[PDB]
Order: C-alpha cells, then sequence, then structure tokens
C-alpha cells in the first residue's frame, strides 16, 4: 500500500522555522527519492529539493540554498523538511511526493529521476 | 527554465494542444502532470510518450525538438484543470515546472 | 565544467542521429569519471586519462548516442561495421576518450525498446564525425523510391533493447569525448 501520509496544517510567523514531515509506508522506503514541491495560492508549482533515503545527497532548489534543508529517518520511514526563516512569499501547500524509478544496482548513471508519482496530501502553513 | 501557454480554451469535442518549450530540452523527459483544483496532482504522462495505468486513453505526450506537447483526443467536462510540465537542467539536477495551463 | 549536463542527461539520442555538446570556458576536473569503476569501455586514444587534469584544450566535444553492447567495439579508430560505417565514424587520428556503461535498467524494458535507431543501409561510408540524419527509403540502384515495393527498404533498423538478454544485446550509453 503507498502512500505518503503528510504532517497537518500549521500557521507561523515570518521567521519561525517550520518542520512538515512525510511518513511513507507500504513501498521499499531507500529505493524512490522522495522529492519537495510547493504551491503558492494563485501561482504554479515550485519545486524545492529532493532528498536520497539512503543517505547519499540531497539538491536543493537554486533560490532557496540556505533555507531548506531535509533529512531522513529510515526506522520511522519518515522524512522531514525544515524551512529557516519564512517570509511572506513562503505561504503555500507544500507537497511531499515520490518518484516513479525504483533506483537499485549501484545507482546506475543516467536515470531518470524526477516523475513524481505517489504525491501526499499537502501540508498547508501560513506565515 | 520552462515556458507555456497560461490557457487553452477548448469547447468539449476538440483537440486541446498544450504545448511546453525549454531551451535545456533536447536531452530531457518531459513528466505532465493535471491538477483539478484542491488536491494533489496527477501524473498524467512520463518519459515523454509513456502513459501510467488510471490515466485514460485521451492523452498523447509528444517531443519535437526543445518542444513538448500534450494532446487531449476528445476532451470531456472533466478535463478542466492545471497541466504543468517538468524536465532539469540537462543534468538531473534542479527539476523545474512549467507555468500551468488552465485548460477550459 | 558541467560534465552532468553530458553524462547525467536522461535522453541519449539514437547512434544515427548523434549530437555534440561543446564544453567550454571552464575548468574540468576529469576525476569524476575515472574514479568510477562501473564503466565497462572508458578507452582513451592519444592521452592517458589520469594526466587529463594538467591539459588545457581548446574545446571539448561530447557525443553521446546508445549502442547495443556487441556494437560498442565498432567504436574505435578503424573499425568497421554497420556502426563505424554508416552510423559513426571516428578519425585515424582520433585524440580522446570513449566512455561506455551498461544502461539495462533505464533502457531494456521487458516489452521492449524499440525507441533506438541505427542506419543499416547507406550508399557509401560516412566520413569521419559526421552524421546523416536523413530517412529516405533506400533503393540499391540509387533511383527514388517508395515502400512497399521490390528492392527498397527504408535504411533504419530498431535495436529493440530487451531486459532478458545477455550482455551483448544490452543497451550500452557511450560518450565519445573528443579534445582538440
Ligand atoms: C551523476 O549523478 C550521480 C548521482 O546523481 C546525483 O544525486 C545526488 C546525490 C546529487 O549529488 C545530484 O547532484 C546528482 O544528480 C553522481 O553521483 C554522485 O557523485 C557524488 C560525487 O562523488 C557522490 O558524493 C560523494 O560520495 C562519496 C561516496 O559515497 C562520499 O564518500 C562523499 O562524502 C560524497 O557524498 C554521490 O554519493 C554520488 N551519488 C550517487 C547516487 O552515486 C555523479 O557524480 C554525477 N556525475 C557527474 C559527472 O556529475
Ligand atoms: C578521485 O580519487 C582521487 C584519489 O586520489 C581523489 O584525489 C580525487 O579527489 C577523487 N575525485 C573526486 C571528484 O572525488
Amino acid at each position: 500500500q503507498v502512500q505518503l501520509v503528510q504532517s497537518g496544517a500549521e500557521v507561523k510567523k515570518p521567521g519561525a522555522s517550520v518542520i512538515v514531515s512525510c511518513k511513507a509506508s507500504g513501498y521499499r522506503f531507500i529505493s524512490h527519492y522522495i522529492h519537495w514541491v510547493r504551491q503558492a495560492p494563485g501561482q504554479g508549482l515550485e519545486w524545492m529539493g529532493k532528498i536520497d533515503p539512503s543517505g547519499r545527497g540531497t539538491t536543493y532548489a537554486q533560490k532557496l540554498q540556505g533555507r531548506v534543508s531535509v533529512t531522513r529517518d529510515t526506522s520511522t520511514s519518515s522524512v522531514y523538511m525544515a524551512l529557516s526563516g519564512l517570509r511572506s512569499d513562503d505561504t503555500a501547500v507544500y507537497y511531499c511526493a515520490r518518484d516513479r524509478f525504483p533506483l537499485s544496482d549501484p545507482y546506475v548513471w543516467g536515470s531518470p529521476l524526477g516523475g513524481l508519482d505517489v504525491w501526499g496530501q499537502g501540508t498547508t502553513v501560513i506565515v | 527554465d520552462l515556458t507555456q501557454p497560461p490557457s487553452v480554451s477548448v469547447s468539449p469535442g476538440q483537440t486541446a494542444r498544450i504545448t511546453c518549450s525549454g531551451d535545456a530540452l533536447p536531452s530531457q523527459y518531459v513528466y505532465w502532470y493535471q491538477q483539478r483544483p484542491g488536491q494533489a496532482p496527477v501524473l498524467v504522462m512520463y518519459k515523454d510518450s509513456e502513459r501510467p495505468p488510471g490515466i485514460p486513453e485521451r492523452f498523447s505526450g509528444s517531443t519535437s525538438g526543445t518542444t513538448a506537447t500534450l494532446t487531449i483526443t476528445g476532451v470531456q467536462a472533466e478535463d478542466e484543470a492545471d497541466y504543468y510540465c517538468q524536465s532539469a537542467d540537462a543534468s538531473t539536477t534542479y527539476h523545474v515546472f512549467g507555468g500551468g495551463t488552465k485548460v477550459t | 565544467c558541467p560534465f552532468g549536463e553530458v553524462f547525467n542527461a536522461t535522453k541519449f539520442p539514437s547512434v544515427y542521429a548523434w549530437e555534440r555538446k561543446k564544453i567550454s570556458n571552464c575548468v574540468a576536473d576529469y576525476s569524476v569519471l575515472y574514479n568510477s569503476t562501473f564503466f565497462s569501455t572508458f578507452k582513451c586514444y592519444g592521452v592517458s586519462a589520469t594526466k587529463l587534469n594538467d591539459l588545457c584544450f581548446s574545446n571539448v566535444y561530447a557525443d553521446s548516442f546508445v549502442v547495443k553492447g556487441d556494437d560498442v567495439r565498432q567504436i574505435a579508430p578503424g573499425q568497421t561495421g554497420v556502426i563505424a560505417d554508416y552510423n559513426y565514424k571516428l578519425p585515424d587520428d582520433f585524440m580522446g576518450c570513449v566512455l561506455a556503461w551498461n544502461t539495462r535498467n533505464i533502457d531494456a524494458t521487458s516489452t521492449g525498446n524499440y525507441n533506438y535507431k541505427y542506419r543499416y543501409l547507406r550508399h557509401g561510408k560516412l566520413r569521419p564525425f559526421e552524421r546523416d540524419i536523413s530517412n529516405v527509403p533506400f533503393s540499391p540502384d540509387g533511383k527514388p523510391c517508395t515502400p512497399p515495393a521490390l528492392n527498397c527498404y527504408w535504411p533504419l533498423n530498431d535495436y529493440g533493447f530487451y531486459t532478458t538478454t545477455g550482455i551483448g544485446y544490452q543497451p550500452y550509453r557511450v560518450v565519445v569525448l573528443s579534445f582538440e
């Protein structure tokens, strides 16, 4: 049973750090990438960053580096995202989404990452 | 940087062509998502021509050079949703999303 | 230098319609390539592949395509076949590195991956580093033709990659670095 269960809705101050979780289940957790995508109200989708759950590295957006920090918890099958120093533009619905690409043997370099498949329910935070 | 038209206005019955252009896409896949307003996106096409199960046989992706194209043949009244395209920076870092296309 | 824009690119082309990605105006490490043991060929002509960090080249051109497992050996100076003759010819004075790696887990659907095409008929041999993206009906007597007809074939054939095959038929992504 593949599903990504996120956290609940929250309200924050312009500068208070927020923690949004993404509990995984069903699928083999260290196989697929977990992406992080937000969406401002009235705006299109914005991609923040990804995580390789077997500790192999992070990647963040080119205008969000130094602000967003994601982390993984293999024991609880969860992925957390930390955003430090929110502004008025960081009010969005925060989507935790999977990857449609079973990662395996070493890491067959050349791989198709992206293709966000099993999107979470969306955590809404307001500054 | 991936750009696309903001709206396509089609009556039920015609063919809607949602184009998506980006200079960093002779070598990168396009992933197409639909989002009916209120909930999470649903992946519509992946790897420029392939359609997952549960997506009906009206969508048909394409890629002609540095230009993607999603085609809805026989548009019904439940296709009124935002359509986004996805790519990367010709590496597999910095995934980008399109500007959206409210198909009506 | 961006080597992820070449090697980590998701969509390589076919071998007949190969493409160059010019690498210019940047410092090149070259050591993300030979620190990896999963490369199945990594054959360098002229250079010795560990003395590349102290050489400054004018421009580096990276020819990227996809061949079959047994077709990798035709990517060499002087070799011949249906890939070296009709599809992609390397010069006899080639100075560069030929890198190839087995992408079975990407490019081999179990149904069959009939998206990579090679040219198996032509009128003559290609000159080195040349391209033929033309798909015209090939008639061996030279006259223009229209299939279906006798003595009339399309010049491009499909690899047809399968997951459950040996390593001579598995897809191998090939990047050919050319230095100047
Ligand atoms: C092509 O892409 C692969 C993997 O894709 C990468 O995924 C993330 C990890 C990000 O780094 C993205 O930028 C990128 O798309 C690259 O392989 C990665 O190489 C780096 C550099 O060596 C590795 O980091 C090191 O790994 C060693 C060994 O574990 C550690 O000891 C170090 O502390 C450091 O973390 C990284 O692990 C590796 N990742 C994988 C999955 O193999 C590859 O370098 C890249 N090629 C080019 C030319 O850019
Ligand atoms: C490759 O390995 C050598 C080992 O001596 C090391 O010095 C070098 O930094 C490595 N290169 C990369 C890109 O990790």
